[PDB]
């Protein structure tokens, strides 16, 4: 075959893993990597430019992204300017696409029967894009907004300001995202033609000796590389050199240097920067990886302790950080307590003080081999991947690794380089140094805006006497290197399954004090188990107070476990604990081989926790920022938030909660964990590698540990309290109003309330959903460019549902709700118009979505967590509902339509969140006239004038 | 512990 240059050989894969590859290069240059999985439901490709922002016209602004926004709309094989994502959505298929520095990663998932038409519509995007002008006008606004968005969040503000103070004529100054003024205002004062040079881009840097692609399907390696090289060996090969940064962004004038910026939320954090030349290359040594293993550790000895224990941070993270092909950073970024912003130069002190540490030592063999040994346990033991993301992620290594050597580039390592490690650290030093601090005591001290984002900050050459001071790092004895890692796995049998092992969890206890769902995995066969505990109190959630001490109680707890969970996360055993409306959560996932050993230690802490005052003082003073810092959340995010309140039937407030907690006290926490913890349930999932008797066991131990050392008794059922959600009266329409004092955006959900959740009524609403998904996204977003943010779908809580829609928009929200209803008539007109063919297509395609199997434990749990916590039990509920579904008519869906969901349907049921931009005041589709909505004023008066739902009834 | 993509959709 004269289509493909080369054949790849064996491409080194995971013991465990039964999926079969084949790397190949066409032709013209293009990298294949091509999956066969027989088993999968979906399939899956993408594929990779080797070009992106940092190869922008410095004189068009997001040239690039823009491109990757164009793509989706219309190639003249499909000049339909939603046929890819009409045929995606009718097929169970979803697409996304992103633009970095260096490259611009399209891809997609679909139903395993439709690859090869979605990735002829796929492969045009590369051969002949549209690129209609007017189009061109209608996304530059989708490009826009998604910049809108991004202007008043604080770590693109940095990501920005970080390129605004390096070398102004690098390319890695670039502002990538683009926005109205650099894609459209300024090219027409300019003269400039935005078309050609879209057109111009692609034809220069859409060449495939700059393209991998990856293909994921059920087809065997043959006709998957037929298939490749049918669609891609048309794609033009223009020979396009791949863009070299040799020089690094921050040259001598850039270093030594200190910036104090003011940020939008209440945050204070120091971020310290060294240049560094790319390191790619040594990949097989990582010497960057094994630098930030050492100065991000967070056990004993490390940087951390310290800081933390001179009460100066709370966090920390270290080490190497992308930047291009010929350069990169080398970073240690930490937040600052009140004392720590006093504290800087100390702070500063102690990294170089770890960092002469190291020099000290040099460098150390048995660590690297404890990274590498456990990378090497990773791999022979990861989960199955999601298709898409997957074939994301490998078209984007392909660029940096042999065919053959892709699937362990990113996980194996080799050869200790003691040399290259000493050349990296050599590079972190003093007078390689930048200093970044980031705090509302700069407001009104502050002399320069950055010209994209607008932030405001201040530059200061760091003095000699400072870095002097720093150079002069002796050792401090606090420091010390990780002790070796005990939590190292070594167990990895997988125990046989069991004579009566289920297919679905069985409640193996049932007791006053706890029920015990189970069930040995019949499918993964990892050394791994998923450990779920909801335990309930009534204590948690009373009041305000009371559920900022639940949380606080946590958090402390955690922080005090850090320490020594942090081996434990290293050896892939982690957790997860934190308070709920009910009382408490706690997850414990990982390889079973030492599970055991850390939940018992939590149960031990938890039980037998005492409080330090000085972390009680910081993570208080943490937790109101954090509870202050919700204003600066966006708009379409408060909206959210505003509608869970109004129709939750308990729920307290950021400002109950901010307003309770200067009341929280010392003594106050310390009488609250006992209270908390003296009557507890306890519900839980244990899904694994582990057996019925070692499920008991370890039940009988969280028990045991409990009983022992908080003298916890049962509660009582009826103290089992779920809460309910608010019910809406037929016709209503009500309407709450807050502005967004941050962002000039605004936001708005429509929630339209159908019934309590059961098979037929979930069905109706999940298929209506399925029929309205892509043309909302087409006509709202799309066509009328109400924003970038456009979301539909069903909204599920407390036992009910509804349908929501989610829109974040520079227009005012009387108006986007216009929008969304005239929207909805042209819903009803093209369901009765759309052929029987068209709609089984969207039942296939929701049943497909709904039936497609876990690909990993954790998905598996999750589903059987999810029927659990909400009490429905129902663990074979994605059978019975398809088949419901697959009963449905159209005059099914038009009758519903019209008895709930209709303007003017006897139990519409609906209501509106609007959020007003921080600036507003307080053709087309035909939009229907409105009621006037009741206005909420109040949302304790609200939920007090209406009745509530009843709780679902339970299955098994 | 050891250590920006501009998307199509959210
Ligand atoms: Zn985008």
């Amino acid at each position: 075959n004269p289509a493909i240059k080369r054949i790849g050989n064996h491409i080194t894969k995971s013991p465990e893993d039964k999926r079969e590859y084949r790397g190949l290069e066409l032709a013209n240059g293009i990298k294949v990597l091509l999956i066969s999985d027989p088993t999968t439901d979906k399939s899956s490709a993408a594929l990779d430019v080797h070009i992106g922002s940092l190869s922008d016209p410095p004189n068009i602004a997001g040239l690039s992204h823009f491109l990757q926004h164009m793509l989706f709309l219309g190639t003249k094989k499909y000049p339909k300017e939603n046929e890819y994502s009409q045929f995606l959505s009718e097929h169970a298929g979803s697409s996304n696409a992103f633009t970095s520095g260096e490259h611009t990663n399209y891809y997609f998932d679909v139903s395993h029967e439709h690859l090869e038409g979605a990735l002829d519509r796929f492969a045009q995007f590369f051969l002949s894009p549209l690129f209609d002008e007017s189009a061109k006008d209608r996304e530059v606004n989708a490009v826009d907004s998604e910049h809108e968005k991004n202007v008043m969040n604080d770590a693109w503000r940095l990501f920005q300001l970080e390129k605004a103070t390096g070398n102004p004529k690098h390319p890695f100054s670039k502002f990538g995202t683009g926005n109205k003024y650099t894609l459209e205002t300024r090219p027409n004062q300019e003269g400039i033609d935005v078309r050609q040079e879209l057109l111009k881009f692609h034809s220069a840097y859409y060449s495939s000796n700059l393209m991998a692609v990856v293909v994921l399907g059920r087809e065997s390696l043959d006709d998957l590389t037929n298939l490749v090289v049918k669609l891609f060996s048309e794609v033009e090969n223009k020979n396009v050199p791949l863009p070299e940064f040799p020089e690094h962004p921050f040259q001598e004038e850039h270093l030594k240097q200190l910036y104090k910026i003011v940020p939008i939320k209440d945050i204070r954090n120091l971020y310290v920067t060294f240049p560094i030349p790319d390191l790619q290359k040594y990949y097989k040594s990582n010497p960057g990886h094994y630098l930030g293993h050492l100065i991000g550790h967070e056990g004993p000895g490390s940087l951390l302790s310290e800081l933390k224990s001179k009460g100066w941070v709370n966090t920390l993270v270290g080490g190497q950080k992308e930047g291009a092909r010929g350069f990169m950073f080398f970073i240690i970024n930490v937040d600052l307590t009140e004392e720590g912003l006093l504290h800087v130069e100390d702070i500063i002190l102690h990294m170089f003080q770890y960092i002469q540490k190291l020099r000290a030592e040099g460098p150390q063999e048995w660590v690297f081999q404890e990274l590498k040994d456990l990378n090497a346990v990773a791999f022979r033991f990861k989960d199955k991947e999601r298709p898409r993301g997957y074939t994301s992620k490998i078209a984007g290594i392909l660029h940096y690794y042999p065919l053959e050597e892709v699937l362990t580039a990113e996980y194996l390592l080799e050869e200790f380089r003691p040399d290259l490690i000493e050349m990296v650290l050599d590079k972190l030093r003093p007078e390689n140094v930048r200093v970044a601090i980031v705090s509302k005591s700069f407001e009104g001290k502050t002399d320069r805006t950055e010209e994209w984002y607008g932030t405001q900050y201040k530059q200061e050459a760091i003095p000699d006497e400072v870095i002097k001071k720093w150079q002069n790092a002796d050792l401090n004895g606090k420091f010390k290197l990780p002790t070796k890692n005990e939590f190292i796995p070594t167990n990895f049998e997988i125990l046989p399954l069991e004579k009566e092992a289920t297919p679905y969890p069985a409640l193996i206890k049932d007791t006053a004090m706890s029920k015990l769902w189970f069930k040995q995995d019949d499918k993964f066969f990892l050394p791994k188990a998923n450990l779920n505990f909801e335990f309930f109190s009534p204590f948690a959630y009373v009041d305000p107070l009371h559920s900022n001490m639940a949380y606080l109680y946590l958090e402390l707890l955690k922080d005090s476990l850090n320490e020594y969970a942090y081996a434990a996360e290293l050896a892939g055993l982690s957790y997860d604990l934190q308070n709920t409306i009910y009382g408490m959560y706690l997850s414990v996932k990982g390889y079973n081989d030492k599970q055991p050993i850390l939940l018992k230690k939590i149960i031990e802490k938890m039980a037998t926790f005492e409080i330090d005052e000085k972390r009680f003082e910081i993570i208080k003073e943490a937790y109101m920022r954090s509870l202050n810092n919700f204003r600066a959340e966006q708009p379409h995010q408060h909206a959210m938030y505003y509608l869970r309140l109004l129709m939750t039937e308990v729920a307290w407030t950021k400002d109950e909660l901010k307003e309770a907690l200067d009341d929280v006290t010392l003594p106050r926490l310390k009488a609250f964990i006992p209270q908390l913890l003296s009557r507890l349930h306890i519900e839980a999932l244990l899904h694994g590698n582990i057996t019925k008797q070692a499920a008991l066991g370890i039940m009988q131990m969280v028990e045991d540990t409990l009983i022992e050392h908080a003298h916890t008794k049962p509660l009582l059922p009826s103290q089992l309290v779920r809460y309910r959600e608010v019910q809406l009266p037929d016709r209503g329409w009500f309407v709450y109003q807050q502005r967004n004092e941050v962002h000039n955006n605004s936001g708005i959900e429509i929630y339209y309330q159908t019934d309590m959740q059961s098979t037929s009524e979930n069905m109706f609403l999940e298929l209506f959903a399925q029929i309205i998904s892509e043309p909302a996204f087409n006509t709202l977003r799309t066509k009328e460019q109400l924003g970038y943010i456009v979301f539909s779908g069903p909204r599920r809580a407390n036992g009910i549902q509804g349908l929501r829609f989610i829109i974040q928009s520079e227009k005012p929200p009387h108006y986007l709700e216009s929008r969304v209803e005239a929207f909805l008539i042209t819903m009803e007109k093209s369901i009765e118009d759309m052929t029987e063919e068209a709609f089984q297509k969207h039942i296939q395609a929701l049943a497909i979505r709904r039936l497609d199997k876990p690909k990993k434990l954790s998905a598996e749990s999750a589903k059987y967590w999810g029927e659990i916590i909400s009490q429905q039990y129902n663990f074979d509920r994605d059978n019975t509902e398809v088949a419901y579904l697959k009963t449905l008519t159209k005059e099914d869906i038009i009758k519903f339509y019209k008895e709930m969901l209709a303007v003017d349907a006897p139990r519409r049921h609906k209501v509106s969140v609007h959020v007003l931009a921080r600036e507003m005041d307080s053709n087309l589709s035909q939009a229907p006239a409105l009621p006037q909505p009741e206005v909420i004023q109040n949302m304790t008066e609200f939920k007090r004038g209406l009745p509530l739902f009843p709780l679902v009834k339970p299955h098994i | 512990d050891a250590e920006k993509l501009v998307f199509f959709a959210e």
